[PDB]
């Protein structure tokens, strides 16, 4: 959207930068149930 | 000296559906305004 300074504005570019940063990690993190199937491929190096 | 008064009931007919549009006032901003723009001019017509 980008801001368009309304009433606001040191509210919008901080937390806008920092929703940002929090959607990079989640969505590798949301693989974290398909990754209980990817550390059986980890397992099996391991045991051998 | 006779009367029929088909004539009031049509303009008691319009006059009841023109009371019932809504005319008064709204105020929308103009291009590049801020949209707190229009409830100083609306609230202060409502306040008198």
């Amino acid at each position: 959207k980008k801001p368009e300074t309304p009433e606001e504005q040191q509210w919008l570019v901080e937390a806008q930068q920092a929703k940002q940063g929090q959607q990079d990690p989640a969505m590798v993190q949301a693989q974290g149930v398909l990754l209980q199937g990817q550390a059986e491929l980890a397992k099996a190096q391991n045991q051998t | 000296r006779g009367q029929f008064d088909v004539v009031r009931p049509v303009v008691r007919k319009l006059v009841s559906e023109m009371r019932q549009n809504p005319i008064d006032v709204l105020y929308r901003p103009k291009d590049g305004a801020r949209p707190d723009a229009a409830d100083v001019l609306m609230g202060m017509y409502r306040t008198d």
